[PDB]
């Protein structure tokens, strides 16, 4: 039909902090986009 | 390497000695480059700008086909001249040191017998 | 900033690279050094985000050692020769020393752990000092001392760098960490070719700063730090799709782009000069870098990534444009190979 | 036309003339410097 | 002589030192400055025993140049223990 | 504007008076807001900003006229009521555009804040806008994602924007609402269960007025006060503008946030984080179409002042 | 679900524009569009090329051998020296070995 | 030409084309009638074997 | 040769500046005479290569290709105008350019004198070809193949890089005329038996070698039909170009250091001349068809005796256009169709009567019939195999027994049997379609009747 443009799930993994998750390092999660940690009342 | 040379000037862009070489010719086929060169970085910008690519900055067109042209003149009358220094550095060693530099003579191929590595 | 400190620091972080490279008293070199190290850190914590204040304090550890271990080098050089300034006769630990420490501030193979942390919680802006103008600084201490240099660490921090920048790149899927790993592997061939041919150090340096200087000025148009960012660039502004995906394949070495020219030139030197060992390896794993840049050419231009409503509100306003300085960049890096004779 | 009218709603009239200006100023000692050098390349070497 | 030895291993002792944290970042900046008395000391030794009178403005801008850079790397420091509450290195670890 | 200019003069520091400041005016669906704000307006010549909307920022972008639904996000309050919870959920793309339009509103009611000097009334804003989903997510209208979605942009974007200065509150229960509604007839807005009227309300008692309390001037008027607004208008004169973020802006500070609001292009920069929950996505197919149409719209295919479709000249010198 | 289009279908440009020749929709392009193509195509390239290509005389001296070797076949014959002598660099001329 | 000129652009390409080529040809001249399979003196009114 | 050139680089600004509307038919009436013009290098009334100057030089072996590689840009230009014609007007204007950098590249690299310039322009095809493939790409796999297709080239082309820098020191220049006069012969070390496997490693994964061309099939699968064609006729023969010019020097390794290449590509012919016979993407079964129709080819450049390399350039020429022609045909049943399988579209010759006279005389060009220079190609090629060993003919034997029954059956279950009941139903053929065919068929009509002139450097 039409070329296959990539669907949600194509463009999900490149999301993560690392493409190839490892055992541990999947653990981990995104950089806040604001580059600003929500961190805490401190 | 060809710093360090005797005479070398400390900052100096293009010495004078390099009046003795010819002066690219305006069209030499490089500064044409250069010029093409330019006028695709203009376009290019009045692209990524979203300006009509073609007919828009018809000034910034020839600010910029004529500095890189201009630039090029310059530069390449400089980079010509390196290249000639390294001959004069180049030729005159091989003389200075004769000996390393040998002017060897073959033979003719009647004598030299070259191997026949028979295809079949 | 109030303005007038922003003037004393930028100076400052200008004036550094400019005394190092100038002098010849190694102390004044030192100090070029050190007013680097001093200038970077006030603009690192721009934000001042949590992230930040982690950076700058890891920046500053490493800088601060290597430059303290520089330092040791010129106060050795200082009795072994009573010359402030490295010599013939150095002794082969004293220069080695300052390799691994300079090698440090470039951050360079094994001591590539840095690079990669502090470009992650820098801004886009100053990421791109933190990778050009800081290079130029230790890297002119080098080239000025190469006779001198072991050949054979040089080429260990190269090939390593190379590897480490291709490896740690593949699995990055932030862009700041994309371009420090990839930095980290420029900074590898440049260091290769040093102690044969220097001159080749400074052409594999600009044109790694004439390729990098657009593609991060092209990250922030949309201030995109991740590929998923720069994958709607289809939306937000869709001419710079195409020269950006040039630029990438050209930070890679492929054929008909600026960016074989210095791996073909290094190559070349380093097969005059016999390497025909370490090149080939090279080479190969250089094909590494390339691998994770078309990747990104993927999400980014050859393939359209589903983008957002609100998108749309985007477009809409109008674009603030990208400097002219990000076309001049961009196109004699991209297309300049017709030129090469003249460039080394 | 535009409800927030357009800062660049004509030329900036100083951008054109020292674009323009600064181009011909360029090719005037461009061309200048060729034939100057042409010249002292003939004389400097016989000719 | 050997007395410069005894300072080059000091600076050695001071670089196993900044190279291996023991979780408290000020104890670092206090090594990391172990150093720069090392080098300030070793600088002046051989510059006086050379006589060379020319060099002793060196072991003073060594000290000068390491002062500020003490100053920004303390500034550093009390901006962690202000958002850590804390100088502890373990605490710097978000950039992974 | 920059530094350049800053630093010659161009201070917001003295462009600034006392009827300067940020006052925003929030109520339910039907507050009689639109008519207090007009008049507080008019009072102190305060530029007073309409409430934020779908074409909000087409009007604000290039010629003005409203542009077609699916150019401006395809969202629709209409829909929103006559379809709660539905498939395709407008109902959230309706919210997510209404907050990257208020949040274009502040932008530019700031702009118009630090150069001119003149105050702005901007009625509901980005600080007013969670009520909204709060109320649906309490109802069946969003589900719990879809909240943190919002609640992601929000902090990503709001915090950068300094504090409305006083936030005039109206209150009208429940019953006086779904009346005031029967008044103006409209079969969609009369079709809004009146829980999620309740869920609206309820937020701001509870949430949006304690919490703006300690940060700005809070005037809570009951529909009497209102519908006076000389009486309230008095108020806000009134009132004294000590607490609250404001107090730091120096000159230097201020500057900085010009050159935010004065690029569109960045205010909402984290509207679009590439956060792909389903209703929020274009799709590449849908987007491209979608987006080869908007920008070959008369005057759009070229930056403002150089497509000639609408009248435009002098390109080939620009 | 995501946004998206639903499947654009195919048309039969054959039920307008019963004449379409497959080069594009709107039909004058259409016929100008295979009128310079079978044209240029066929009419110039094919014949023109095919006459010249023909005409290409004794490509790669293959007409002047047939020749040459009928003078040398002529002249070695009659004079009685071998049609193709065994060695053709001259013995004379190589110098081998020792 | 009513934007028909966009048709010269590739025609004028292959006249440029001959032109460079000539000038491919004036570069390399050396051995005109040195070539010893072809060394003949010049014919009557013949400056150039070929041109 | 600049004007097989420069006219060639003229068209991108014609793409670019013309009307939408009338974007096509200049771009494509241009190139036809563009191919015309190329034809002037086909004047060769001495064996003196014609070395049109220092960096571009054209002989008998460039010269079949130069013209192809020109007259192709015509065709594909003409194959992509319906997919493609569903595009934005600047996505149309970036296909047409890129097909026509295609030519201007492979025109100079085939037209290259420096074996280096053959390097740079050689992988540089790969740039406009990925892009090709990977962005109007109708399957979710070409993001795949593209990688496929760019890191087999390239991992094979750093070595290659690698060996003409050392040629250079050793000898001096990279100029394929000195280095044929110049005494280059290889010593039999450990090492010059890689330095040959580095030259024609990269020129043998293009070529597909039975060992390495899973790039070929996963490639053409999702590629557009002018990508497919691009890699059928001129892109798989660029590696057969290079080894021709590049083992004039590693002259005595070759004699011993093939065995392994040869034995690989002849079984490497039945398997993959085999598969075909068992494949339901009738773009898979051509694939294949031209990996094992390529790896005859592989087993004539490294006989290297006479025959082979002119049965070499009879058969390189003749496939490609006979490829093209298969893969051209294929899309105009998948466009109707909607899918690439072989079993539905049974029939066709009821509904598309003309289009089956093609697909039969493609099938003859692809099988050998005799009056065709495809046979007189494989015919050599067997020859010499044959002189090699007289045992070759077994398994070249095995080769011609599984190419005629893939070539009929792609004939016999797709155009044969009954009418499919109704898929879609199957809109009449279109005018292009039928020329776009015919261009590439009377060319291998009018090649066969004087066969001489796509016979190669040998002969
Ligand atoms: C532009 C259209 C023409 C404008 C003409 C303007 C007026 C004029 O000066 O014409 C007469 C003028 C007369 O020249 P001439 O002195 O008779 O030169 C005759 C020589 O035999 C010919 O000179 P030459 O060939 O010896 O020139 C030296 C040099 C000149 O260098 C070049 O021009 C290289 C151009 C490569 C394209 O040539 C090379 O560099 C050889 C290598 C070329 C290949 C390099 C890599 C090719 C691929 C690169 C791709 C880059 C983009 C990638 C994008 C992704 O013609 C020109 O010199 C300019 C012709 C166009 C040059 C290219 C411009 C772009
Ligand atoms: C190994 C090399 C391989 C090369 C190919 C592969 C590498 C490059 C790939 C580039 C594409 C990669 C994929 C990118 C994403 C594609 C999809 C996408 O999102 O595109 C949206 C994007 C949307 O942009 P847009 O708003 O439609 O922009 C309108 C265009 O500017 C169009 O504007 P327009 O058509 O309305 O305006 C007409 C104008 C269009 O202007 C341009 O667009 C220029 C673009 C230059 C790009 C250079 C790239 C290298 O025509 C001209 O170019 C100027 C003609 C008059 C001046 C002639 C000057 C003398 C020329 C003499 C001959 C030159 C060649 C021979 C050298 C001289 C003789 C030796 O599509 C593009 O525009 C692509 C622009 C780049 C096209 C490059 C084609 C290069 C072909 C070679
Ligand atoms: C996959 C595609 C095919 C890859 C083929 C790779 C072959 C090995 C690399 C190239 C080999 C080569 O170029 O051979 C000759 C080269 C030089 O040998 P030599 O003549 O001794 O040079 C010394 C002169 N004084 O000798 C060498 O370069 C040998 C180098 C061997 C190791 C190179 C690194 C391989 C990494 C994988
Ligand atoms: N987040 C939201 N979701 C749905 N509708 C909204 C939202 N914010 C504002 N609105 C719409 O704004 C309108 C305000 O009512 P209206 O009578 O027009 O003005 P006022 O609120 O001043 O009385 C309501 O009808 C309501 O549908």
């Amino acid at each position: 039909a039409r070329q296959w443009q990539p669907d949600i799930e194509w463009a999900e993994q490149f999301s993560g902090a690392v493409m190839y998750p490892s055992k541990e390092t999947a653990h981990w999660k995104p950089p806040p986009w604001n580059d600003v940690d929500i961190l805490k009342e401190k | 390497m060809m710093n360090g040379r005797p005479g070398h000037e400390p900052l100096k862009f293009l010495p004078d000695e390099a009046r003795s070489l010819p002066p690219p010719k305006l069209n030499d086929p490089r500064l044409v480059y250069m010029g093409l060169l330019g006028y695709c970085t203009g376009l290019m910008d009045n692209m990524l700008r979203m300006r009509p690519v073609m007919r828009a900055g018809l000034h910034r067109q020839l600010l910029f086909v004529t500095s890189f042209v201009f630039a090029g003149y310059f530069y390449l009358k400089r980079q010509n001249y390196l290249y000639a220094v390294k001959d004069h550095d180049m030729f005159g060693y091989i003389k200075l040191h004769p000996e390393d530099f040998p002017e060897k003579e073959k033979k003719t191929y009647a004598e030299i017998l070259e191997p026949f590595h028979p295809v079949r | 900033m109030n303005p007038i400190t922003l003037a004393i620091i930028y100076f400052t972080i200008f004036l550094g690279p400019v005394i190092t490279m100038s002098s010849t008293n190694l102390m004044l070199m030192w100090v070029g050094l050190e007013f680097s190290l001093l200038a970077i850190i006030p603009m690192l914590i721009n934000k001042k985000n949590p992230r930040s204040t982690e950076a700058a304090t890891k920046y500053f550890v490493t800088q601060a050692t290597a430059s303290m271990i520089i330092l040791l080098a010129i106060v050795l050089n200082y009795k072994q020769l009573g010359t402030w300034m490295f010599q013939q006769q150095t002794n082969g630990l004293i220069l080695n020393m300052t390799l691994m420490a300079l090698s440090m501030k470039l951050g360079l193979a094994p001591f590539h752990f840095w690079l990669p942390e502090v470009t992650q919680g820098i801004p886009l802006h100053m990421g791109l000092i933190l990778l050009t103008w800081q290079k130029i600084a230790p890297l002119s201490i080098l080239i000025q001392i190469y006779p001198l240099l072991n050949s054979t660490i040089i080429l260990m921090l190269a090939i390593t760098s190379i590897f480490m920048g291709a490896w740690g790149g593949l699995n990055q899927t932030q862009m700041r960490k994309i371009m420090a790993y990839s930095s980290i592997a420029h900074m590898g061939w440049m260091l290769a070719i040093l102690p044969y041919n220097p001159s080749l150090t400074l052409l594999n340096l600009m044109i790694y700063i004439i390729l990098t200087a657009p593609m991060f000025m092209a990250l922030m148009l949309n201030n995109s730090m991740t590929i998923n960012s720069i994958s709607l660039l289809w939306n937000k502004t869709p001419a710079m799709l195409t020269m950006i995906s040039l630029m990438l394949l050209s930070l890679g070495g492929l054929p008909p782009l600026t960016g074989f020219l210095p791996k073909w030139i290094i190559i070349t030197e380093l097969m005059k000069n016999n390497c025909l060992i370490m090149a080939t390896l090279m080479a190969m794993m250089a094909l590494l870098n390339l691998f994770f840049y078309t990747r990104l050419i993927y999400s980014t231009s050859l393939t359209m990534f589903p983008t957002n409503n609100n998108s749309k509100m985007m477009t809409h306003q109008t674009k603030t444009k990208p400097n002219l300085m990000f076309s001049t960049l961009a196109i004699m890096s991209t297309m300049t190979l017709p030129l090469a004779p003249q460039l080394i | 036309f535009y409800v927030r009218e357009p800062v660049n709603a004509k030329p900036n009239w100083l951008a054109v003339g020292l674009s323009v200006g600064a181009s011909v100023f360029m090719w005037i000692y461009l061309i200048q410097t060729h034939n100057e050098d042409v010249l002292e390349y003939k004389r400097r070497n016989g000719l | 002589p050997s007395t410069f030895f005894n300072l080059t291993m000091a600076f050695s002792l001071s670089l196993l030192g900044t190279l291996m944290f023991r979780s408290h970042l000020m104890s670092t900046l206090l090594c990391l400055e172990g150093m720069v008395l090392s080098l300030f000391i070793m600088t002046s030794v051989t510059s006086l025993n050379s006589n060379s009178m020319s060099s002793m403005p060196i072991p003073i801008t060594i000290l000068v140049f390491a002062a500020c850079e003490a100053a920004v790397g303390l500034a550093l420091l009390v901006k962690v223990s202000n958002t850590y509450g804390t100088d502890y290195v373990q605490n710097l670890n978000l950039l992974q | 504007y920059g530094l350049l200019a800053a630093i010659l003069g161009d201070k917001t520091t003295k462009k600034l008076h006392e009827y300067s400041r940020v006052i925003t005016v929030d109520g339910n669906i039907c507050s009689g807001k639109n008519k207090l704000a007009k008049e507080i307006a008019q009072q102190l010549g305060m530029k007073h900003y309409p409430e934020a909307g779908i074409q909000y920022s087409s009007t604000t972008t290039g010629d003005g006229r409203p542009l077609d639904i699916e150019f401006s996000g395809s969202c629709s309050l209409e829909k929103f009521y006559d379809d709660p919870k539905s498939n395709d959920g407008n109902s959230y793309r309706l919210q997510s555009w209404l907050y990257a339009s208020r949040l274009l509103q502040y932008a530019d009611a700031l702009e118009h804040l630090l150069s001119t000097g003149q105050g702005v009334v901007l009625e509901r804003s980005i600080y007013s806008d969670f009520v909204f989903l709060e109320a649906m997510y309490n109802q069946g209208y969003i589900r719990k994602q879809c909240v943190d979605h919002y609640n992601e942009i929000k902090r990503l974007t709001l915090p950068e924007y300094l504090p409305p200065h006083a936030v005039i509150y109206i209150d009208v229960p429940v019953p006086e609402v779904q009346s005031r509604i029967q008044k103006k007839g409209d079969p969609h807005e009369m079709k809004v269960t009146s829980a999620y009227l309740q869920d609206i309300e309820n937020a701001y008692k509870k949430t949006f007025l304690p919490k703006m309390s300690e940060m700005c001037e809070v005037l809570v008027y009951d529909s009497w006060e209102a519908e006076d607004p000389t009486k309230v208008v008095e108020d806000i004169e009134y009132l004294k503008y000590n607490k609250g973020p404001w107090l730091k802006q120096d000159d230097w500070t201020f500057h900085y946030l010009r050159m935010l609001v004065q690029d569109k292009t960045e205010v909402l920069n984290y509207t679009t984080i590439p956060v792909y929950l389903p209703e929020i996505t274009i799709g590449a197919h849908q987007g491209s179409r979608i987006y080869n149409s908007f920008r070959e719209l008369p005057g759009r295919k070229y930056a403002p002042g150089y497509n000639a479709e609408v009248g435009d000249k002098w390109i080939w010198l620009k | 679900q995501w946004q998206e289009d639903p499947e654009p279908e195919d048309e039969n440009v054959y039920a307008k524009n019963p004449d379409f020749h497959g080069y594009d929709s709107d039909p004058v392009v259409d016929v100008w569009n295979m009128r310079a193509v079978f044209f240029f195509g066929f009419s110039i390239v094919l014949v023109f090329g095919t006459t010249f290509v023909a005409y290409v005389p004794d490509y790669r001296m293959q007409e002047w051998a047939r020749r040459e070797a009928e003078r040398l076949v002529k002249y070695r014959e009659v004079n009685g020296l071998p049609i193709m002598e065994s060695n053709y660099f001259d013995p004379s001329k190589i110098q081998l070995p020792e | 030409l009513r934007e028909h000129w966009v048709h010269i652009l590739v025609p004028a390409g292959f006249v440029f084309g001959c032109y460079l080529d000539r000038k491919d040809d004036e570069k390399l001249t050396a051995f005109r009638n040195k070539s010893m399979l072809f060394q003949r003196e010049l014919r009557p009114n013949e400056e150039v074997t070929w041109k | 040769m600049l004007k097989i050139i420069l006219p060639s680089l003229m068209l991108l600004p014609l793409t670019w500046l013309s009307s939408p509307k009338k974007t096509w038919t200049n771009v494509t009436s241009y190139s036809f005479l563009i191919s015309l013009t190329s034809l002037t290098l086909l004047w060769q009334t001495d064996e003196n290569y014609k070395n049109f100057s220092n960096m571009f030089s054209s002989d008998p072996l460039s010269t079949p290709l130069i013209i192809l590689t020109a007259w192709l840009l015509p065709l594909m230009l003409m194959a992509s105008q319906n997919h493609l014609k569903k595009d934005n007007n600047v996505l149309q204007k970036l296909y047409i350019s890129m097909l026509i950098s295609l030519q201007i590249l492979l025109i100079m690299t085939f037209s290259a004198t420096e074996l280096i310039m053959f390097y740079i322009l050689f992988e540089a095809t790969l740039i406009p070809t990925l892009i090709i493939i990977t962005r109007w790409g109708n399957q979710t796999e070409r993001l795949n193949a593209g990688i496929y297709f760019l890191f087999y080239t390239l991992i094979g082309s750093i070595p290659l890089l690698i060996a003409l820098i050392l040629i250079q020191n050793h000898v001096g220049t990279l100029n394929l005329m000195i280095l044929s006069f110049t005494t280059h012969t290889l010593d039999a070390s450990w090492s010059n038996n890689l330095l040959w496997l580095a030259c024609m490693m990269a020129f043998l994964i293009k070529m597909p070698l039975y060992g390495v061309h899973l790039w070929l099939p996963k490639a053409h699968v999702e590629a557009p039909i002018a990508g497919s064609m691009i890699l059928a006729a001129i892109l798989l023969k660029l590696g057969s170009y290079g080894m021709i010019r590049i083992s004039i020097i590693l002259d005595p390794l070759t004699k011993y250091m093939a065995y392994p290449f040869i034995l690989l590509s002849l079984w490497g012919m039945i398997m993959t001349s085999s598969i075909c016979l068992r494949q339901t993407d009738l773009k898979s079964l051509i694939a294949y068809s031209s990996v094992s129709h390529m790896a005859l080819v592989i087993a004539s450049i490294m006989i290297q005796t006479p025959w082979s390399f002119m049965g070499a350039t009879m058969l390189m020429i003749a496939h490609g256009l006979t490829s093209s022609l298969l893969f051209c045909l294929a899309n105009s049943n998948y466009e109707r169709i909607h899918s690439r399988t072989m079993i539905m579209a049974r029939g066709l010759q009821m509904v598309f009567p003309l289009m089956a006279t093609w697909w039969l005389m493609a099938s003859l060009a692809n099988l050998a019939l005799p009056p065709s220079i495809n046979l007189m190609g494989e015919l050599f090629i067997t020859m010499s195999l044959f002189s090699w060993s007289n045992f070759t003919i077994i398994l070249m034997g095995i080769n011609i027994i599984i190419t005629g029954m893939y070539s009929m059956y792609m004939i016999i279950t797709t155009q044969r049997g009954k009418l499919t009941n109704h898929m879609i139903n199957l809109q009449p053929s279109h005018t292009r379609e039928l020329t776009l065919m015919a261009l590439h068929m009377i060319p291998l009509i009018l090649l066969t009747t004087s066969p001489k002139l796509i016979t190669g450097l040998t002969m």
